[PDB]
C-alpha cells in the first residue's frame, strides 16, 4: 500500500511519503500522524484521488490511540474532541521558584513562567523570559537580570539586553554632537544610554552654524534642529499613504505629512502630541 | 504533521526539515540587538515521484518535461517570523517582527 | 548600482535582480516596474536595508511616463505613475449582450469578459451567450457542445467525448450496466446530468443489500425510494444543518452521510435547514 | 511586478516564468470534462547571490552552509487555481476550483 504523512480533517490520506509498503512497515515509527492505504494503484488513479477527491480513500491511521506515539520532548499524547490522539504541549513547570508574571522577549506579559513555556512550545519557539514581573514602559525601576541592561524601543517599551561591550579596535556623527569612530561604538553608547541617540550624518561632527556647513551624501538632505542648534542628514525618500501637532506648533494631517514638510523646508520636526495644536 | 522533521540521527532520503542555529554576531549582522542567535532550520533531501508534493502543478510540469525545467526541489512550504530588536538605518532602536526567518515546514515544489 | 524588479508602496526598491550595473543598463528593457539605486554597498549593508528598513532607499524608477514601456499583448500603458491596463480589441465583436463565462459567471458583455480574462483569469472564455443558467432548459450550446449541469444545477456547455475503447463493468445508479468508466461518462454527458456509479461489476436485480457484495472497503446503502443499492466508501469524517430524505434533521450534510453509512440506508438532502 | 516572465526567445539566465500548456487528454486524465487544456507555465533559471529571493532565511542558510543544503532553486512563489468540471470518484459531474494548478510567479527559495 502507500504511506502518507497525515489523515486530513475530511478523513482521507494526504502527503505521500512512500509507495509499495505494508502497514507494518509504514506504521513502524512513533510518528503521530502517519497513515496507510492498502490499495496499490497506477499513477493516474492516485492523482485522481489526491487532487480531485480530497485525498486517498480508506485512509488507515497508524496510531489509533496514544499507545506508541512519540510526541518528543515537552509534549504529551492526549485524545482530542474527535477522539484522535494529539501531541499537546506539556512543559515541565516543576522547578519554577518565581510565581509571578514574567515579561517575554516578545515584549508581552505572561501570567507566569509556566504560561510563557506553554506559548514557547505552542507558537513561539524563540520565546524566553527577558525579565520577571510585567512588561514595563520606560526603564524606571526595571532591574535587568545578570549583566544585561535596560533599553527602550520606539514605543517606550523596556527590554533587557546584552550590550556588545567589546568593539573591534568609518566615523559617524551622532545627534548628540559626539563623533564615534564606528557604528559599533555608536551602538555601544546607545545601549548604555538606554535609548536611541540616532545617526546625524556620516563622518566627523562639525561645528555647523547652519545646513550650509553640512555636506550630506547618499542622497540625503540636511534638516536643521533649531531646538539644539545642530543639523542632521535624512533620506526624505519615503512616500505617504490621525493629525499631529509638530514641534513647530503647527498641525499636520499625519506624522508622515509632517516629515514631508520637514524634508521640504530643511527644518527638523518632531511630533509634540497627537491632534490639533490650535 | 504536514512535513518531516529530521536530525543528525536520521537516515532520511526524503525532503526533510533539519535543525540549524543562526548566530548573528558570527554572520556580521552587527545591527541586531536581540536575539543574538535563533533556530532557523533548513530543508534537505530528495524529491522523487510526487513524495512530499502539495501542488499538482509540480508533477504536471515534470511530466510535460519542457526545456529548462529542473526537477522539483526540497524547499520551505511554511515560514515563520521572529521578533527582533535592532538598530535601523538611522541607528534608532527598533522592535519589529521580521517575516520568513524560520522554516516551519519543507516540501517538494 | 543595483537593479530592482519593483518600487514598493513605501517608495523603496525591492526584489534584487542585478548588481553593479548602470542606470542605462538596468533601465534598458521595456519592463514597466524595473528600478535602480546608485550606491554599490557591501552585502550585509544591502541585507540590512532590504530586510530591516523596507527596501533599498533612493529608489529610482526606470519608467516614469508611458514612453518606452512594453506592456505586452492585450495591454496598453496609461498614467495613474505609468500603468499597464487591459485593453483587449473589442471592435470586432458581433454579439452585444451578456455572456456566460467558462467560470460559470455572467459578464455584462463579451468585452467585459475579455478584460477579466486579461486582468484576473487567463483561462477565461465565453461558453455560451446570454446569462449563465440553472438547468439545461433552453440552453442552446454553440458548435458541437452539449449542455450538462453540475452539483448545484448550473448549466455548462461542454464537448462530450463520444469515443470509448470497447473486464471493467460498472453499474450506474440508473440500473444500467456500462462496459467501462468511459461509457458511463459518455452516457452521463449525453443525459445532461449525473447518473453516478452504484457499484463495480454488472448490475444485479438486487432485492436487498444482501444481494450485493461491495468491493474495496465499501458499504452497501439501500435506496428505499427506488429499490436499488449502491456501494459507498463511507470513510469520510466530519470536522449548515440539513433535512434528510428520512425526514430527519442532521447537524451537517456528512453527519447525515455518517448516519446513512452506519444504518445501511441511503440518505439525501431534502432541503438545507432544519426539518 | 514581483517576478520575471520570459518566452522561448529570452536570453534571461535568471529565475524566470515561462509558458507551458498542459493537455489533460495527452496525460490520460480522462475524468476531466473541462477544460481540456490550460496554461500551467513553469519556472527555470539560475539563483545566485540573493537575486529574486523574497525570504531572508534563504541566504542565511546559504552562509551557514550546513551539510545537505543545496543552493537556492528557482521555484513557484505564487500559484493560482483553475476552475474545472470533472467526474469525481462516484462519477458525478463536479464543478470546483482546483488549487495550485498555475504558476503566477517564480522566485529563488
Amino acid at each position: 500500500g502507500n504511506c502518507w504523512l497525515r489523515q486530513a480533517k475530511n478523513g482521507r490520506c494526504q502527503v505521500l511519503y512512500k509507495t509499495e509498503l505494508s502497514k507494518e512497515e509504514c506504521c513502524s515509527t512513533g510518528r503521530l500522524s502517519t497513515s496507510w492505504t492498502e490499495e496499490d494503484v497506477n499513477d493516474n488513479t492516485l492523482f485522481k484521488w489526491m487532487i480531485f477527491n480530497g485525498g486517498a480513500p480508506n485512509c488507515i491511521p497508524c496510531k489509533e490511540t496514544c499507545e506508541n506515539v512519540d510526541c518528543g520532548p515537552g509534549k504529551k499524547c492526549r485524545m482530542n474532541k474527535k477522539n484522535k490522539p494529539r501531541c499537546v504541549c506539556a512543559p515541565d513547570c516543576s522547578n519554577i521558584t518565581w510565581k509571578g508574571p514574567v515579561c517575554g522577549l516578545d515584549g508581552k506579559t505572561y501570567r507566569n513562567e509556566c504560561a510563557l513555556l506553554k506559548a514557547r512550545c505552542k507558537e513561539q519557539p524563540e520565546l524566553e523570559v527577558q525579565y520577571q514581573g510585567r512588561c514595563k514602559k520606560t526603564c524606571r525601576d526595571v532591574f535587568c537580570p545578570g549583566s544585561s541592561t535596560c533599553v527602550v524601543d520606539q514605543t517606550n517599551n523596556a527590554y533587557c539586553v546584552t550590550c556588545n561591550r567589546i568593539c573591534p579596535e568609518q566615523y559617524l556623527c551622532g545627534n548628540d554632537g559626539v563623533t564615534y569612530s564606528s557604528a559599533c561604538h555608536l551602538r555601544k553608547a546607545t545601549c548604555l544610554l538606554g535609548r536611541s541617540i540616532g545617526l546625524a550624518y556620516e563622518g566627523k561632527c562639525i561645528k555647523a552654524k547652519s545646513c550650509e556647513d553640512i555636506q550630506c551624501t547618499g542622497g540625503k538632505k540636511c534638516l536643521w534642529d533649531f531646538k539644539v542648534g545642530r543639523g542632521r542628514c535624512s533620506l526624505c525618500d519615503e512616500l505617504c499613504p490621525e493629525p499631529v501637532c509638530a514641534s513647530d506648533n503647527a498641525t499636520y494631517a499625519s506624522e508622515c505629512a509632517m516629515k514631508e514638510a520637514a524634508c521640504s523646508s530643511g527644518v527638523l520636526l518632531e511630533v509634540k502630541h497627537s491632534g490639533s495644536c490650535n | 504533521d504536514f512535513g518531516l522533521d529530521c536530525d543528525e540521527h536520521s537516515t532520511e532520503s526524503r525532503c526533510c526539515r533539519y535543525p540549524l542555529t543562526v548566530d548573528f554576531e558570527a554572520f556580521g549582522w552587527d545591527w541586531i540587538i536581540a536575539p543574538k542567535r535563533y533556530k532557523a532550520n533548513y530543508c534537505s533531501g530528495e524529491c522523487e515521484f510526487v513524495f512530499l508534493q502539495k501542488y499538482p502543478h509540480t508533477h504536471l510540469v515534470h511530466q510535460a518535461n519542457p526545456r529548462g525545467s529542473a526537477g522539483p526541489c526540497c524547499t520551505p512550504t511554511k515560514m515563520s517570523p521572529i521578533n527582533m530588536l535592532y538598530f535601523n538605518g538611522k541607528e534608532q532602536i527598533i522592535y519589529g517582527k521580521i517575516p520568513a526567518m524560520v522554516v516551519d515546514r519543507c516540501g517538494c515544489s
